[PDB]
RNA sequence: AAUAUAUAGGGUGCGGGAGGGAACGCGGGGAAGUGAAACAUCUCAGUACCCGUAGGAGGAGAAAACAAUUGUGAUUCCGCA
RNA sequence: GCCGCAGCGAAAGCGAGUCUGAAUAGGGCGACCCACACGCGCAUACGCGCGUGUGAAUAGUGGCGUGUUCUGGACCCGAA
RNA sequence: GGGAUGAGCUGUGGGUAGGGGUGAAAGGCCAAUCAAACUCCGUGAUAGCUGGUUCUCCCCGAAAUGCAUUUAGGUGCAGCGUUGCGUGGUUCACCGCGGAGGUAGAGCUACUGGAUGGCCGAUGGGUUACUGACGUCAGCCAAACUCCGA
RNA sequence: UACUAAAAACACAGGUCCGUGCGAAGUCGCAAGACGAUGUAUACGGACUGACGCCUGCCCGGUGCUGGAAGGUUAAGAGGACCCGUUAACCCGCAAGGGUGAAGCGGAGAAUUUAAGCCCCAGUAAACGGCGGUGGUAACUAUAACCAUCCUAAGGUAGCG
RNA sequence: UCGGUACGGUUUGUGUAGGAUAGGUGGGAGACUGUGAAACCUCGACGCCAGUUGGGGCGGAGUCGUUGUUGAAAUACCACUCUGAUCGUAUUGGGCAUCUAACCUCGAACCCUGAAUCGGGUUUAGGGACAGUGCCUGGCGGGUAGUUUAACUGGGGCGGUUGCCUCCUAAAAUGUAACGGAGGCGCCCAAAGGUUCCCUCAACCUGGACGGCAAUCAGGUGGCGAGUGUAAAUGCACAAGGGAGCUUGACUGCGAGACUUACAAGUCAAGCAGGGACGAAAGUCGGGAUUAGUGAUCCGGCACCCCCGAGUGGAAGGGGUG
RNA sequence: CGCGGGGUGGAGCAGCCUGGUAGCUCGUCGGGCUCAUAACCCGAAGGUCGUCGGUUCAAAUCCGGCCCCCGCAAC
RNA sequence: AACAUG
């Protein structure tokens, strides 16, 4: 009746609450959209519903038979192969269980011969349980349909943001019965999101989503569930409908508040200043002070420190040249006959699907590539600072301090000696939460790590790789109203549509099709630009796949 | 900032030791070699 | 009778009720001071006082009962427990 | 019928013992007589282990008195 | 002395009853009694408070302290009296002997704090009138100073 | 203020505010009833003020009263996931035992749905109530008509001392 | 009029290859002339390949069909039903509206009624499943009622103090009062605990790049003047103080004999065994150099022991140990 | 006597409680505009965060004890 | 539409 329920459920530490009386259910086919800031508690909830972890009280309870399945904040894989990643989880209980039935048909006489009655046929009881069991010409069945890379090349450095698209294809193939896919569109496509708009919105079963698109949350969910610091709400309607009721919310509590701090203040006098006025009825009246002044200070929250950028030194006139430039692999065709200077302050955007070459055009940049037939021109007085897409600096086990200053006291950023503890502050982390592993750190909080170590050198090139993921509106402003203030030369690849309409003045893209793939077409001027010479001077200005029978 | 913890067998699951640790010098649960009585001999204890 | 079936009501005739009493009984209402070394739950107490109402006595009563692998066989009252 | 007639234990219980304990380890509460002779693997000597009596002294319950006490007004007088 | 044809005075008969009446309002008045009348009953209310307690002799004889108290004028337990049964010099004094001390005293080139005259001389003051240390020979002081010590 | 207080105390005429559309509001009563009144907004009860003349300034934050479509929190009633006691049967073994358990009957019951009030938003001061500081500046001094500034719901106007 | 349940007919679904798998499972040569070429056409579903034989208003003749064979399967056809949609009956619940008949009337009229502003009855005029009342349930409530409101205090009131730890007062055992004189506490430590092995500090004189009155170096004199996680006192150089290795005794079952003490409590402990850590061993360890860092009883909560189980089996509850 | 606020650039003041950065309004010094001073506009200078130090990598802030300033205090 | 005075 309930796919899953949950009791007065508190995940927390004992210092830092995570998680606070959190009592809610959920029906099947119950379509969620989870919102809310980033330290609220959106992924330590999303982690309990599929057991991998337990709460400190209360019992979470799934349903009797219906399994969950989970995609994390980081998507792990195995270090086998690609085809390896569509028979870990998914398709586990019937490919580990099919040679195992090619194996007992041996024809074995001296062993046994009326045993392949209760083992054989029991094996051919389980593949009835599936419904199909050749798995062969219904498994380019499940890669024809996310675009997966070809099935014969490990998940090595060869694979880039389309990880994400394998591991979406571990999950979406077990089919469970409460999905909890936690931010699925993260390094997308144009497309790609595209395709798992229409996939999850005819999908038999519960779905969980933290998402931030806007197709899944106006058209997909029903039930729109705030996460405040802690505490959690559910709603019904749309994301449309949310956004109204929780407008008129916000009014009639932005006055709720502001009676409530005059009343603090007309009666702390009255408790601090002149205590002769009343004797033997004081210990009465004061705990009426502590009582709301002990709630007052539960919803205090606004404490935002900006992301800041730091400057090094003057810029000159020279910054990037590339001397038409090819890059590629053997027989693969990436970066062809590219030629393009890099605007001295000037925010530069990079466009293109999954699979183009985006990340390997700043691998080129810093000198982890070296091009195959061209040359790139550094310039003698800029400086680094690469931030990559796969977050590669991360060490899962030492803690956050550890991780950006190296166990030293002052580093070196921006022609200066900062205390190094003092610069992992001023990227949001208070003091004595230096000390908890950077493994276990928030989906903003490792996008507010990225950006520690590796604007740790001043640098006046630095090279944005997937800034906008996983951070919440309140830093995404402030991220895009802290590098325009920054002297020179941001280059930044991104997928929100959304981010380089507001902060772009160059844009570099693909435009490749049957002729050759490994086109690169430079503008100059901003994408409220680019989206407009493009259909003036090209032609190409759907048809879903099932991923399943039915 | 001290609260009192209590330390479990690892085999037969009993309750046998209180005792308090710091909370922001050790957020995971101890480990220690105490004496359960119900077994006999020193068995392994974490928290709760 | 209003108003038609008819009731309300009215005339006549036989019976009966009412008030009193010292305690005892049965059903119903029901305090506080006091004790808690203050006090509210609690006690004092279902007492004091009140209300209906009997009879020489009243109430109870002939198992929709008790007991425990045996068994007593309606109720009241005094002794133990 | 009450109190004596056997105690230990939270209790199942076991019983001159019982509870705690893994313990014929230690405790907690409770039982258990010499001044002999004889007897005694007898010991320098000294009575421990065990004997018939030489017949070590335990003992409670019920009346009526007295002192104090518990419940009732409770030694007597006294409020607003 | 004030009102004295008005919101006047008065006679006769009537009405309102106790946490209620009535009040041109003072907590005033309701049978000489009113911040809640009187009479009877619960009732021999209760009072850590006050006053009283009646014939005789013989023996022995206190305490006014400790600890706890919604307690300081009360009370529990101990201390100290008496008596019954047990124990038998165990108590007490003086003498000899074996022990712990840091009081009075005194001492401070033994320490921690003070502290007074010379020799001595850094930092401050006006190139040196003054500040004169830490040190150094004599005289001092101490409940929270003691190498000592009745 | 019968019995120490006759006044500056109360009352009064007039003034304003709020209640009340009629077996009204208020009041005595557990109720039926009654007064209000054999009255009907120029009437009737409540509040403060107290002839008459001139006047009755500023503040709606606090706390009352009045009116509010919402929004948050909220009682019973409804709702009865999941869990627990029991055992017809079915398991394994020592048939002194251990494991799963439909139906019926029971205990405990979370999600969800649900009102005034409270919060909140407006009006009201002849509602209860409140109505400030520091520093500088003018032809000797003295003093500031003017300026800077903080705090407030708003900073004491007319008249008097 | 808006939603839930129950039943029933219709309708719905498009990777690529094939005349869009007409969705799953189970069957099966059937449909009879309904050509599709009227219309909300193309079944009016999706309007993505632009089409899935049924509100069919030229018809009664010809029908995507069986035959064709690309693909896990194309193939007509009904029946059972999945995530949806859409109409129809039955039942129930929520909202507003209408009706009269339960209830309401101090609207009128006529009777009992001779004398009646009571009461009841009849007829009529209106209100109407609201009101009122009952049982449960929240709100409001000095409008009334029962009561509490500590003690010490050089008389009470305002201030201040109340337990625990150390010193002085304290009169050389112990103890000793005041609103006497000074100060601390309601912790902290997973090592700053246990053990085993080593080490001697602060100040100063002489000398030494930066380097200073004092940072580190080297040599002399230095018996304790430093240090001790915390306040003081007694200790501590033999170290209880500085450093390193391995570890959990920051134990389970007990404890003869004591100090203190009105009682309740508080404190110490050789040693015996189970099992460990350290160490070659002797042995040492039942937390911290010691003395503060906490709170009786009752009622409850949790984990274990399966002790009693209100006829019996269990269970509820109670009980023991933490 | 005792209680309780406060000290942030010449004057008035935010920043704290919820540690890393010192800021705003007038004024002061220099430029500009005007015939010239006001007004206005652009640029500056100015603070050991009252002081003596405790923890910390780091104190305007957390922490006490001292020094001034203010408020309130007797029957 | 701003413009105060020797
Ligand atoms: N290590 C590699 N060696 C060879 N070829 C590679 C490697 N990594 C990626 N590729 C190829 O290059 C293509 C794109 O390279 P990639 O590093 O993913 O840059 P990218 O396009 O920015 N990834 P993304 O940010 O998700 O778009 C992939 O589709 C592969 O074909
Ligand atoms: N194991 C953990 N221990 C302590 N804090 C944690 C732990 N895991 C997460 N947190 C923090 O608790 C909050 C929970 O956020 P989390 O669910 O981890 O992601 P989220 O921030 O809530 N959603 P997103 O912002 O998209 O990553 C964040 O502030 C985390 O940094
Ligand atoms: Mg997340
Ligand atoms: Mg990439
Ligand atoms: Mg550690
Ligand atoms: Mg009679
Ligand atoms: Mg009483
Ligand atoms: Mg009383
Ligand atoms: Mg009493
Ligand atoms: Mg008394
Ligand atoms: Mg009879
Ligand atoms: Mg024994
Ligand atoms: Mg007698
Ligand atoms: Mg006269
Ligand atoms: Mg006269
Ligand atoms: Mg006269
Ligand atoms: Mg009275
Ligand atoms: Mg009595
Ligand atoms: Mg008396
Ligand atoms: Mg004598
Ligand atoms: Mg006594
Ligand atoms: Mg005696
Ligand atoms: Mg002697
Ligand atoms: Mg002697
Ligand atoms: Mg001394
Ligand atoms: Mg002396
Ligand atoms: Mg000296
Ligand atoms: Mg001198
Ligand atoms: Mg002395
Ligand atoms: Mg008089
Ligand atoms: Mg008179
Ligand atoms: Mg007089
Ligand atoms: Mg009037
Ligand atoms: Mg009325
Ligand atoms: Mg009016
Ligand atoms: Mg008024
Ligand atoms: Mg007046
Ligand atoms: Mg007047
Ligand atoms: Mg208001
Ligand atoms: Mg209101
Ligand atoms: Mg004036
Ligand atoms: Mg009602
Ligand atoms: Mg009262
Ligand atoms: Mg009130
Ligand atoms: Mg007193
Ligand atoms: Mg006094
Ligand atoms: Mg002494
Ligand atoms: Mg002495
Ligand atoms: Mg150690
Ligand atoms: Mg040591
Ligand atoms: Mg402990
Ligand atoms: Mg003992
Ligand atoms: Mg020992
Ligand atoms: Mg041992
Ligand atoms: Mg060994
Ligand atoms: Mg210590
Ligand atoms: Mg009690
Ligand atoms: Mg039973
Ligand atoms: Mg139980
Ligand atoms: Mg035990
Ligand atoms: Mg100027
Ligand atoms: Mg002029
Ligand atoms: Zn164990």
């Amino acid at each position: 009746e309930f796919i899953y329920t949950m009791k007065k459920v508190r995940k927390a530490h004992g210092d830092k609450v995570i998680l606070d009386d959190v009592t809610l259910s959920f029906y099947p086919g119950a379509k969620i959209g989870v919102v809310g800031p980033n330290g609220a508690g959106k992924s330590s909830v999303l982690r309990i519903m599929a057991g991998l972890d337990k709460p400190n009280n209360g019992d979470a309870f799934l349903a009797t038979g219906a399994t969950v399945g989970i995609l994390q904040q980081e998507p792990p894989l195995n270090e086998d192969k690609t085809v390896r990643g569509n028979v870990e989880e998914g398709m586990g209980d019937i490919k580990i269980k099919l040679d195992r039935f090619n194996e007992v048909a041996e024809l074995m006489a001296t062993d046994y011969t009326d045993e392949l009655m209760e083992e054989m046929g029991r094996l051919q009881e389980e593949l009835d349980h599936a419904d199909a069991w050749d798995l062969d010409a219904q498994l380019e069945q499940a890669m024809d349909a996310l675009r997966c890379p070809p099935a014969d090349e490990p998940v090595t450095n060869l694979s880039g943001g389309e990880r994400r698209r394998v591991a979406l294809c571990k999950l979406l193939l077990s089919k469970p019965d409460l999905l909890l896919l936690d931010e699925p569109t993260n390094h997308l496509d144009a497309e790609s999101v595209q395709w798992l708009e229409q996939h999850l919105a005819s999908y038999p079963g519960a779905i969980l989503a933290v998402t931030h698109d806007r197709y899944f949350l106006d058209n997909v969910a029903e039930w729109i569930l705030e996460l405040d610091r802690g505490r959690a709400y559910p709603y019904e309607g749309n994301y449309s409908t949310y956004l109204e009721k929780k407008a008129e919310r916000l009014a009639v509590q932005g006055r709720k508040d502001a009676k409530l701090q005059k009343r603090l203040t007309e009666e702390l006098a009255w408790v601090r200043s002149g205590a002769k006025a009343r004797q033997a009825k004081s210990k009465a009246r004061l705990q009426r002070y502590e009582e709301m002044a002990a709630e007052a200070e539960k919803t205090r929250k606004l404490d935002f420190e900006e992301i800041q950028i730091p400057v090094g030194p003057r810029l000159g006139n020279v910054v990037v040249e590339v001397d038409h430039l090819d890059k590629g692999y053997d027989g693969r065709a990436l970066i062809k006959d590219l030629s393009f200077s890099l605007p001295r302050n000037g925010i530069v955007g990079v466009i293109g699907p999954n699979g183009v070459g985006k990340t390997t055009l700043f691998k080129t940049i810093v000198g982890l590539e070296t091009p195959d037939s061209g040359s790139v021109k550094v310039g003698e007085t800029v400086k680094l600072s690469y931030v990559d897409q796969a977050r590669a600096g991360i060490d899962p086990r030492k803690t956050v301090w550890e991780v950006v200053s190296d166990g030293l006291d002052y580093i070196q950023v921006g022609q200066t000696e900062v205390p190094s503890r003092a610069y992992v502050s001023a990227f949001g982390f208070k003091g004595p939460d230096q000390q908890k592993p950077a493994g276990v750190l928030s989906g903003g909080e490792r996008n507010r790590l990225n950006l520690a170590l590796t604007l740790k050198q001043g640098g006046n090139l630095i090279l944005l790789d997937e800034p906008t993921n996983d951070l919440d509106v309140e830093t995404l402003g402030s991220l895009e109203n802290a590098l325009l203030n920054f002297p020179g030369c941001a280059v930044v690849i991104s997928h929100d549509r959304w981010f380089l309409d507001r902060t772009c003045t160059h844009i570099l893209a693909w435009e490749g099709d049957d002729d050759n793939e490994a086109k690169w077409f430079w503008f100059e001027g901003n994408f409220g630009a680019y989206e407009e010479n493009k259909v003036e001077r090209l032609g190409v200005d759907v048809t879903h796949r099932k991923l399943t029978r039915g | 900032v001290r609260p009192k913890i209590t330390l479990a067998c690892e085999v037969c699951k009993h309750r046998n030791y209180i005792t308090k640790k710091n909370r922001r010098n050790d957020p995971d649960r101890l480990e220690l070699k105490k004496f359960c009585p119900n077994c006999g001999k020193h068995q392994a204890h974490r928290e709760t």
